[PDB]
């Protein structure tokens, strides 16, 4: 199990799936060119985990860019690293979809899903031992919405054996104003619950909260939000990318993290948090580290942990520093906080360090929790849904596209009901 | 002379595999190229030391040993390290992609795909052996590997090798170094398919190795280096006997015959002294009383537990170094006036002794420090079941719940395997605690 | 902040030492299944001692001994007396007595009456009383209680019953003594400076022994079969100021003379004998224990073990300050914080 | 305390002290489990490729 075959789908799914492949470029010293020109040699030892070899000790990115649209990857090639990404893997159609989850999914997708396929069965068939695949998408829109679960069904059948993982952006009403967003959410986590092994919830309303109150930017842009987005992807997936024990492959992670089929969606959180411009000039300690990445105000899901409990927990923390101290920390943050964590899964709090830090930091940390707490999230959408539905607004938009209203309620009822599943953990007991 | 086999499986049995075989290359003189200028029949011979080593014609000297491991990158710096001209490319055995910490997946799903491959590989072994004892199998509990292919392995080869003596190096888990949430449920699930296909095995609680190197060795945070070396230490106590002449476990039947009356009870507990930092700037020597006081002290147990409040049923010291049997004859009659040691009634209050005249051999660059004098203790006594409880309590936590039992079922394994597996244990629990409490 | 789990809520004794810990703002109680504790108060019957010791990040201590019951239950408590060289059978403090299995299911039965009929030969008093592990017979024939065992399924021990027992005027009546005794995880030992005599309330009869509540000093038989429970003292329970002054007023002698030396002697003989099975000095997990020693006084000012109880409970003016003494002693000194007690140790030279 | 059977070499010692004297499945049935595992397996998978078919 080595390589992974990463997908981005629309606007959003493109932005930030372009900077993490900026950002891990630079961790593993790949220039725009694509050529290493890396001072230690951690940084090659699983490159090809991501990138296939390629012209002359060439480094390409193992990366498919999906948009109904173009002008998501125009700019994309307009980018720093736009060069890098092999050109055929650039799939898109000319219509958009409308932030219209329907057609993202049966109409104006499925006229399109097929070529993506055709340059995901051309990288999966050029791989060592596959292990699975990554999305990065919004759920709020069309293409990455409807489009993108159509995709992971797909995928699904051609590939049932691989583990599927996504990083999946939420929509909130302090940064978006389209309508419709809670109907496409709610129809996407419908199609996540039964299709992917791992999401990482990433919560806009938590992007901006972090954004407008903690690192006081009055205006937030969409890059103040993926500079918190490339930093948890970076951290998240730093287990995958160089050498070390825990959770060094996705199945790995799998069966540490999931023990239960659908609850697989991961409270992700980050410290030290920090805006783009900035540069600060003191790094963290330890127990700085510890602590902040356990609080709220860190977590990119806007969920309250104190509400809910920690079915499990994986932690990395990258820098030089004492893995005794780590160590010692880790263990004080469950036992002085043990009621949090339930006692029926024990030890489910699993650490590792990488001693290669992040640009810019001396010392960081990365949270991932699966947290009963996560419920609140779906319980957001869910509650902006039926109000809605209730009275069927602004449904034409879908019907129009050939679907059903039951096709509405069964996604709303599948998503209260794993609501209702986190609920059940978190009031059971040994 | 009769000739054992070795069979590594998975990371942590690789990993101790490469730390034993170092120690055994030293202890008996040969060179990382399988040189050993002190062997003077060329190319072949019939010593001690040939039970774990063949020769060849151009005089290398080639370990009895198989690794094995689903997937490929702990045996890869195997066949490119300090000893890669030791072990013949068809002894290193690897697969693509590995057992993702499951029982499951190792037992059933990527282990039906090797299974046969690595029996062919140990045959090929076996027809290097005039008179073949058996196997010595070097394993993690946790891992899926490590778990679940040594249990299908020690199935098989209790199929093709029926009358051959089988012992297990054993790795139990411990939360300071474990990698997976799941490794009580592949613990007691290998342990109950193992049972009845294993002769005598020596468990080594990562815990208790991880907190003799911070309190003895003054190490930080212990690696798996750190701990593997020790580990090694007290394989090479265990399996001296094996390599060298003498007259005590000359043979893997003698360690049943030695410490095993009942047959499911077959988990000796070890007990290493003196445990001594290299970088200790002064330091006393401790006598032959001293280091076998130390062997009923829990601190220096593979496995926390305690003895006091078990029975024994049979007790071999393994000495090593400048030990005389007078001083071993005083140090235990002053030890059994202050300590409780209770054996059970059907069986000799008595100790089996073995003394080897030469002193350790520490890795050169290691933590542990030269000595004049080691003893390793081979204890039978009831105590260590609470291993086997600690394991079975975090089990019944998760199983209660069902939690995580999904990624074994999805690999073929049934829902009643796990309570089959656990019903094993729970015997096992009061085998133990009728043989030891009254 | 500690952490604690209460896994025994019919202790009277750690019930209170809860409520203490909690009123410190330093402790917070857990749910009895939580394992990341700093101090288990465990239960009384398979206590998991096997599972303490195995959380990194924790420094753990529970209320009881392993191994303490050999001390605390009675046939064990005479085999270990029997069998153990510092206790021996040259004991001077605690009556001869024997294990008795029922014939139903070693014994000592037929090495019982060789010593038994030994009193024969002299007809010395040869009176006798059997008792399990309300439930008792005093007899003079072996055949009553002997059979009296094998009428009933489990183990008895018989053991010497003190026909000329001290008795407290006005009332010419029996007492016993109960002594809480403390042990740290230092195996320091620690005499709880009040002590209680649970009297009868009914004068002592010689001559037939079947009235159970003029011989048998227990609290509870005392405040139902007896009718002049609480005349003399409150609750049948004279406390140590009041028998001092008794022993001088009446006997010109003091409590500490006549008979604390002797206890705080047997005290230490006990805990010191069964020390090396049951410290937890170089243990993964720490013990404490508070024990509960019941001792009789006979006519000439000997004082006699009749047995440990491993699960006391207190009297009920004194709970505040034991319990106290045991979270000052037994707990803070583990997990300080932001006497009552004597400690019994005596290093002779020979 | 009687030491027993003590035996000497180059090597060293070996000998006993006693202070008190006393007071398999064939190659069928495990290829039948794991074929049937093997098609509890299929079976799962082929229930979730009828589904996704549907
Ligand atoms: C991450 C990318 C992004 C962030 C967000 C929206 N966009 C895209 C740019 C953007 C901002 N503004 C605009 C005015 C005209 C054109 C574009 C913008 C904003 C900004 O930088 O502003 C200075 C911003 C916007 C809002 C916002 C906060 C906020 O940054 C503090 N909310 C919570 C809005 C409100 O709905 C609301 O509830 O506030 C009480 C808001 O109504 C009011 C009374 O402000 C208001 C204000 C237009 C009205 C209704 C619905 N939308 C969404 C959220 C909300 C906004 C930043
Ligand atoms: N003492 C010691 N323990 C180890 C070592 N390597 C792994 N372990 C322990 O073994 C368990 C993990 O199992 P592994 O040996 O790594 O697993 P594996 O056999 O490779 O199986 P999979 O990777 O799941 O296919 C954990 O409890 C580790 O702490 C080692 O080198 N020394
Ligand atoms: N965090 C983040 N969210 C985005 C970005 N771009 C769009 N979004 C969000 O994604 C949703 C819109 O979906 P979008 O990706 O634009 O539509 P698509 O092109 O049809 O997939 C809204 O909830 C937006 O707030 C981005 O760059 N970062
Ligand atoms: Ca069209
Ligand atoms: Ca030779
Ligand atoms: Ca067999
Ligand atoms: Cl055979
Ligand atoms: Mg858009
Ligand atoms: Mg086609
Ligand atoms: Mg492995």
């Amino acid at each position: 199990m080595r390589e992974i075959v990463h997908i981005q789908a629309g606007q959003c799914g493109n932005q930030i799936g372009a900077k993490f492949w900026e950002v891990i470029s630079d961790e593993h010293g790949i220039d725009p060119t694509g050529s290493y020109h890396g001072d230690s040699d951690l940084q090659l030892e699983r490159i090809n985990v991501y990138y296939n070899e390629a012209t002359g000790n060439k480094y390409v990115p193992r990366a498919i860019l999906v948009d109904l649209e173009p002008g998501t990857m125009d700019s994309v090639r307009s980018g720093p690293f736009g060069q890098i990404f092999r050109p055929d893997n650039f799939v898109f159609g000319q219509s958009g979809a409308g932030n219209n989850w329907a057609k993202g999914h049966y109409t104006e997708g499925a006229e399109l899903v097929d070529s993506v396929l055709d340059v995901v069965r051309k990288e999966s068939e050029s791989c060592d031992c596959l292990q699975g695949f990554q999305l990065t998408h919004s759920l709020g829109g069309g293409t990455g919405s409807g489009m993108g679960t159509l995709l992971i069904s797909k995928i699904r059948e051609e590939y049932p054996d691989r583990i599927m993982n996504t990083f999946s952006v939420m929509p909130s009403p302090k940064v978006s104003d389209t309508v419709v967003e809670p109907y496409n959410a709610t129809l996407s986590v419908h199609q996540l619950v039964e299709n992917t092994d791992e999401t990482y919830c990433i919560d806009n309303e938590a992007l901006y909260d972090i954004c407008f109150r903690t690192l006081k930017l009055t205006t937030p842009t969409y890059g103040d939000l993926n500079h918190l987005v490339s930093a948890t992807m970076s951290g998240v997936t730093t287990c995958l990318r160089f050498p070390g024990q825990l959770n060094a492959d996705l199945r790995k992670l799998a069966v540490n993290m999931v023990p239960f089929p659908r609850l697989h969606f991961f409270m992700p959180g980050f410290a030290p948090l920090t805006s783009r411009g900035s540069q600060q000039y003191r790094a963290l300690t330890v127990p700085e580290l510890t602590q902040q990445m356990f609080d709220s105000k860190n977590m990119m899901a806007a969920c309250d942990p104190r509400h809910g409990r920690y079915l499990t927990v994986a932690a990395i923390f990258r820098g030089r520093m004492s893995m005794k101290e780590v160590d010692e920390q880790m263990l004080n943050v469950q036992n002085k906080n043990s009621s949090y964590f339930v006692e029926w899964i024990p030890n489910n709090v699993k650490t590792a360090v990488c001693d290669i830090p992040p640009r810019g930091l001396k010392m960081s940390a990365t949270f991932i929790g699966n947290s009963t707490a996560i419920q609140e999230l779906f319980k957001r959408i869910s509650e902006q849904f039926t109000a809605m539905f209730r009275r069927k607004a602004f449904l034409h938009w879908y019907t129009g596209e050939g679907m059903d209203e039951m096709e509405f309620t069964e996604a709303e009822s599948n998503m209260n009901d794993l609501v209702s599943e986190y609920q059940q953990y978190q009031d059971a007991t040994a | 002379m009769r000739e054992c086999i070795s069979i590594h499986v998975g990371q942590a049995g690789v990993q101790i595999g490469n730390a034993c075989w170092e120690l055994y290359c030293l202890e008996h003189g040969i060179q990382p190229d399988g040189q050993m200028p002190s062997d003077k029949t060329i190319g072949g011979g019939d010593d001690s030391f040939n039970t774990f080593f063949s020769e060849t014609g151009a005089g290398k000297h080639v370990p009895r040993a198989v690794f094995v491991d689903l997937e490929p990158t702990v045996i890869d710096e195997v066949r490119t390290g300090t000893y890669r001209q030791l072990f013949h490319p068809e002894q290193l055995i690897t697969g693509k992609e590995d057992a993702a910490n499951n029982y499951a997946r190792g037992h059933y799903t990527i282990g039906k795909e090797i299974i046969d491959l690595v029996l062919d590989r140990i045959r090929k072994l076996a027809d290097q052996c005039t008179g073949l004892q058996g196997f010595l199998v070097f394993h993690s509990f946790g891992g899926g590997t490590g778990s679940g292919f040594t249990s299908l392995l020690m199935e098989r080869l209790s199929v093709d090798y029926g009358k051959k003596s089988k012992l297990e190096f054993s790795i139990y888990p411990a939360p300071q170094v474990s990698t997976a949430v799941v490794e009580p449920y592949n613990s007691i699930l290998t342990t109950h398919t193992t049972l009845e296909h294993s002769d005598c095995a020596f468990m080594v609680d990562n815990e208790a190795i991880y907190d003799i190197c911070r309190r003895n060795l003054d190490i930080e945070r212990p690696t798996y280096t750190n701990l593997n070396r020790l580990i090694s230490q007290i394989v090479s106590s265990i399996t001296a006997s094996l390599r060298f002449d003498g007259a005590l476990n000359v043979d893997l039947t003698e360690f049943q015959t030695n410490l095993v009356p009942y047959p499911r009870i077959h988990f000796p507990l070890a007990t290493y002294a003196p445990v001594i930092s290299a970088e200790k700037a002064y330091h006393e020597q401790l006598s032959v009383a001293e280091i076998t006081n130390a062997c009923f002290e829990p601190a220096n147990q593979m496995v926390k537990c305690d003895p006091r409040h078990g029975k024994y049923m049979a007790c071999c010291l393994l000495y090593r170094g400048d030990v005389v049997p007078k001083d071993v004859n005083a140090a235990i009659a002053t030890i059994k006036t202050k300590r409780s040691i209770q054996f059970v009634d059907w069986c000799p209050t008595g100790f089996k002794v073995g003394i080897n005249y030469q002193p350790p051999t520490v890795v050169p660059g290691g933590d542990l420090a030269k000595v004049q004098r080691a003893v390793c203790m081979l204890s039978n006594t009831t105590a260590i079941a609470e291993a086997w409880a600690r394991l079975d309590h975090k089990f019944d936590l998760m199983y209660a719940k069902r939690a995580f039992v999904h990624w074994y079922v999805g690999e073929g394994m049934e829902e009643g395997e796990f309570s089959e597996a656990r019903e094993d244990m729970a015997a096992l629990e009061k085998d133990y605690e009728e043989v030891g409490v009254d | 902040m500690y952490t604690f789990v209460v896994r025994d809520e019919n202790s009277s004794v750690y019930a209170e030492v809860s409520r203490l810990l909690l009123a410190t703002g330093q402790w917070k109680r857990l749910r009895k299944d939580n394992p990341r504790f700093n101090l288990m108060l465990g239960e009384r019957n398979r206590l998991p001692f096997g599972r303490l010791g195995h959380e990194p990040g924790l420094v753990q201590l529970v209320n009881y001994y392993r191994g303490a019951d050999k001390l605390c239950r009675k046939a064990s408590l005479v085999k270990l007396i029997k069998t153990s060289p510092e206790l021996s059978e040259s004991c001077t403090w605690f009556p001869e007595s024997y294990v008795i299995y029922p014939t139903n299911l070693t014994d000592e039965r037929e090495v019982f009456l060789a010593a038994y009929n030994r009193r024969r030969e002299g007809r010395e008093g040869n009176v006798w009383i059997a008792k399990s592990s309300e439930g008792i017979l005093i007899s003079s024939e072996a055949s009553e209680l002997l059979d009296f065992i094998d009428e009933q399924g489990q183990v008895h021990v018989i053991q010497k019953y003190l026909e000329k027992p001290l008795l407290l005027e006005p009332g010419h009546r029996k007492f016993d003594i109960r002594s809480w005794v403390l042990v740290d995880h230092l195996y320091n030992i620690y005499l709880y400076r009040e002590g209680v005599l649970r009297t009868s309330s009914e004068p002592y009869n010689s001559a037939n022994f079947q009235d159970k509540t003029c011989h048998l000093t227990n609290h509870c038989i005392q405040k139902e079969y007896s009718k002049n429970y609480g005349r003399y003292e409150e609750g049948n329970e004279m406390f140590f100021e009041e028998f001092n002054q008794y022993l001088m007023d009446a006997l010109n002698t003091t409590l500490e003379n006549s008979i604390l030396l002797q206890i705080k002697h047997i005290i230490r003989s006990c805990l010191m004998c069964i020390e090396p099975a049951i410290s937890t000095k170089h243990l993964h997990y720490q013990s404490f224990q508070l024990f509960g020693f019941d001792f009789m006084v006979d006519e000439e000012l000997k004082v006699w073990l009749i047995e440990v109880n491993g699960a006391p409970a207190c009297a009920q003016k004194l709970y505040a300050e034991l319990c106290q003494g045991i979270v000052d002693v037994a707990i803070s000194s583990v997990f300080p914080l932001a006497s009552i007690f004597i400690k019994l140790h005596h290093h002779h030279h020979h | 305390m009687e030491v027993i059977e003590l035996n000497k070499c180059t090597s060293g010692q070996s000998f006993e002290v006693i202070l008190k004297p006393p007071s398999d499945p064939s190659l069928e049935e495990i290829q039948k489990k794991l074929e049937a595992a093997e098609e509890r397996r299929k079976y799962q998978e082929a229930e979730l490729l009828k589904h996704l078919a549907e």
